[PDB]
């Protein structure tokens, strides 16, 4: 059976993220000591940063950056630093060197995206006032914030090279818990068609089915029903907090009966 | 003091309801039959900073509300980030920053708790008295569940089956280590420890808890956890390797 | 055994085999088609 | 067979078949 018609619902939300908070911003901690900012409840756009003028690092790990702006997360957490030109490369999975192992080790199985900007005409003096730690007995645990002497202070200054520059990165880690989503972006919901082979979008569960009214007792805190089989059962409503029961849409084989061709030309089906 | 621990501190740890079925689960859970810490804060006081581990389940009986709220942080001073809850006659003041504490922090019923705060980045607000608690701190957040149940035992812990519920879901990202409970000053509780552990849980056709299998309690349990049932028949059953 | 075997079959559905995530619709709304396609191939060898 | 009920079975075959107990998407 086809389905015929699609369902779109959305959280309560009206909210914009405050991305310009770190992207527009005009300080920026030292590499050594990074700034963690926490987003949450709100519509977040990225087709921004997609088409924002002189980026020069946009690398999306485990997502795509078109796909971007129809998912929704549990939570959003950007960090905010300064860094060489030469430096920028550290800064992913898999990496080694003085600021992947001794500043910030960005693990492995890391989810999300990473942006860095050129950020000469701001923050070139030498600025000093950014420093990157040099020395440690072992190497840095992912996303641990660690504060010869092991701090060493940068050359940020006009007329260097490009890979010796002041870079302004920022790194988006996005977080998939079982918490119900607070960032979802721009995206319209409709309302709810009833036994109906439909298809579905309750950020952030889809599927295709048919949809009925579900008398399950859900608890105020639960929001998903499964099977034995560990398979969905029941939604609730992202606007009416009501519960949904499913049912998958009819399937099955078909088969021809028929005589001799010598007989007849003429056929029956199941 | 010590006491034992039956069959107390199961929680739900999902938001996916379930109906009769047999569902086997890895979480921090209190294993069955241990030995419980019994403390009189006050009785001569002695209500220490006792470390927090993995998690804690905290479990107490009282009438007069002496017990309040809690202090959580590494240090307890305005150094780093604490952790403060406090239990109003009206609602609660949920709020975490640097706290220089005292010595005998305690509400003054004035601020006895502590000496001074600032630097605050988060702020919230939201006799058969038997209350029961499980506080946890994974990936930043901070999860509490809870479930209030009619026990007229004061002086030990009861027998019998009640699954706790989530309360407060906190995304703090605070660094705790070690904890301490507020009390108020014009006083018994007890203090778990929470362990990597599987277990098999029972729900019935509501979606309630209510009964439980510890996979690695004794022999017959891990049969139990092996054959996905609550009933053994006879005969023999090959249940792990040894090395 | 009947019911047996066929229990065991539905619960393979659920495993991973080495990829992201153990369902096509999240990996089909997450990924570009050029990786979606290894990790798919290796989805497709275990359920065959 | 009895003849008394509807499923033309004996009092055995009736003791039997009542013995033995007991995705698509
Ligand atoms: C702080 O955050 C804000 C948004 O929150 C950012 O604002 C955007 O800034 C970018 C530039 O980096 C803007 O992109 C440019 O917009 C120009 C618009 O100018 C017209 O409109 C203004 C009215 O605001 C008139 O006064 C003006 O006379 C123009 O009529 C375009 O002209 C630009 O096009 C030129 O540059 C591009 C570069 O890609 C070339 O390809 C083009 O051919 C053309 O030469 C450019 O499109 C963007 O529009 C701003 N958005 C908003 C909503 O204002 C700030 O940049 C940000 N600041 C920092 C420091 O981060
Ligand atoms: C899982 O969920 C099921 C439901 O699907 C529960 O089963 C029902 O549980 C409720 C308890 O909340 C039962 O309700 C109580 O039943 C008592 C006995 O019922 C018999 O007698 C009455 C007498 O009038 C008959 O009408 C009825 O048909 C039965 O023959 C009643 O005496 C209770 O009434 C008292 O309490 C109510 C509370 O609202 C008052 O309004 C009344 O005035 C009166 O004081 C009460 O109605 C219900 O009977 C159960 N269903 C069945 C079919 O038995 C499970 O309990 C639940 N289990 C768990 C573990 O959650
Ligand atoms: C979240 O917002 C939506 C709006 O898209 C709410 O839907 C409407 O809300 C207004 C009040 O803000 C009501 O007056 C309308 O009657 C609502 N319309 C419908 C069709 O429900 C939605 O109710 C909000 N959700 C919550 C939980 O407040
Ligand atoms: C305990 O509750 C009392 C209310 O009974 C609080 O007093 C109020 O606190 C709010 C802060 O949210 C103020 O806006 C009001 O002006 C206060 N009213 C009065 C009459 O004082 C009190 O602050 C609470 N204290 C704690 C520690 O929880
Ligand atoms: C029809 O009959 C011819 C001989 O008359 C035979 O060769 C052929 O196989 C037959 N076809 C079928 C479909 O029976
Ligand atoms: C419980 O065990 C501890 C050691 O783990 C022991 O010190 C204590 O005396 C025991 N209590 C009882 C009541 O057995
Ligand atoms: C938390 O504080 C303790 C000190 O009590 C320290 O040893 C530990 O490294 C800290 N952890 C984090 C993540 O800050
Ligand atoms: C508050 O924190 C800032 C930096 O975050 C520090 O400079 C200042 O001394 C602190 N003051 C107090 C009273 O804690």
């Amino acid at each position: 059976v086809q389905p015929t018609e699609s369902i779109v619902r959305f959280p309560n939300i009206t909210n914009l993220c405050p991305f310009g908070e770190v992207f527009n911003a005009t300080r920026f901690a030292s590499v050594y000591a990074w700034n963690r900012k926490r987003i949450s409840n709100c519509v977040a756009d990225y087709s921004v940063l997609y088409n924002s003028a002189s980026f020069s690092t946009f690398k999306c790990y485990g997502v795509s950056p078109t796909k971007l702006n129809d998912l929704c997360f549990t939570n959003v957490y950007a960090d905010s630093f300064v860094i060489r030109g030469d430096e920028v490369r550290q800064i992913a999975p898999g990496q080694t060197g003085k600021i992947a192992d001794y500043n910030y080790k960005l693990p492995d199985d890391f989810t999300g995206c990473v942006i860095a900007w050129n950020s000469n005409n701001l923050d070139s003096k030498g600025n000093y006032n950014y420093l990157y730690r040099l020395f440690r007995k072992s190497n840095l645990k992912p996303f641990e914030r660690d504060i010869y002497f092991p701090l060493q202070s940068y050359g940020f200054q006009p007329t260097n090279g490009v890979g010796y520059q002041p870079y302004r990165v920022v790194v988006l880690s996005f977080e998939l818990l079982h918490a119900p989503a607070t960032v979802c972006g721009p995206k319209k919901s409709t309302n709810l068609v009833k036994n109906k082979c439909v298809n579905f979008n309750f950020n952030g569960l889809t599927g295709t089915g048919v949809l009925t009214e579900s008398n399950k007792k859900f608890l105020p805190f639960q929001q998903f029903g499964r099977d034995i089989a560990d398979t969905t059962d029941a939604v609730r409503d992202p606007q009416t907090l009501e519960i949904l029961d499913i049912t998958p849409c009819s399937f099955g084989g078909v088969s021809v009966i028929t005589p001799g061709t010598n007989t007849s030309n003429q056929v029956a089906v199941l | 003091a010590y006491t034992n621990s039956f069959t107390r501190g199961v929680y739900y740890p999902d938001k996916v309801f379930r109906s009769s079925v047999l569902h086997s689960t890895q979480d921090l859970f209190l294993p069955f039959f241990s030995n419980v810490t019994w403390f009189h804060a006050i009785h001569r006081f002695d209500n220490p900073v006792l470390p927090f581990n993995d998690g804690v389940y905290f479990a107490s009986t009282e009438k007069s509300n002496i017990i309040r709220g809690w202090i959580f942080g590494t240090t307890l001073d305005s150094k780093t980030q604490s952790l403060l809850i406090v239990n109003n006659a009206t609602n609660v003041v949920i709020k975490v920053c640097e706290f220089q504490f005292c010595n005998d922090p305690f509400l003054g019923v004035e601020f006895r708790v502590y000496s001074s705060a600032n630097n605050c980045t988060f702020e919230y607000v939201s006799f058969k008295n038997l209350r029961e608690f499980v506080f946890k701190n994974i990936d930043g957040y901070f999860k509490i569940y809870s479930k209030h149940t009619p026990i007229n035992l004061v002086r030990d812990l009861p027998q019998g089956f009640s699954a706790l519920e989530p309360l407060v879901d906190l995304p703090i990202g605070i660094n705790i280590t070690r904890f301490q409970t507020l009390l108020a000053l014009h006083a018994a509780y007890y203090v778990g420890y929470l362990q990597p552990r599987t277990f098999l849980l029972k729900y019935n056709e509501n979606g309630t808890i209510t009964d439980a299998v510890d996979c690695a309690l004794d022999p017959l349990s891990e049969t139990k956890c092996t054959l996905k049932s609550f009933t053994v028949e006879k005969g023999i059953y090959q249940t792990s390797n040894f090395r | 055994q009947n019911a047996q075997a066929l229990n065991t079959l539905v619960k393979q559905l659920s495993s991973n085999f080495g990829a992201i995530s153990s369902v096509l619709n999240d990996i089909l709304s997450r990924l570009d088609p050029p990786e979606a396609e290894v990790q798919i191939d290796r989805l497709i060898n275990g359920r065959l | 067979p009895d003849p008394s009920k509807p499923s033309k079975r004996s009092a055995i075959e009736d003791l039997l078949f009542n013995k033995v107990t007991l995705q698509k998407f």
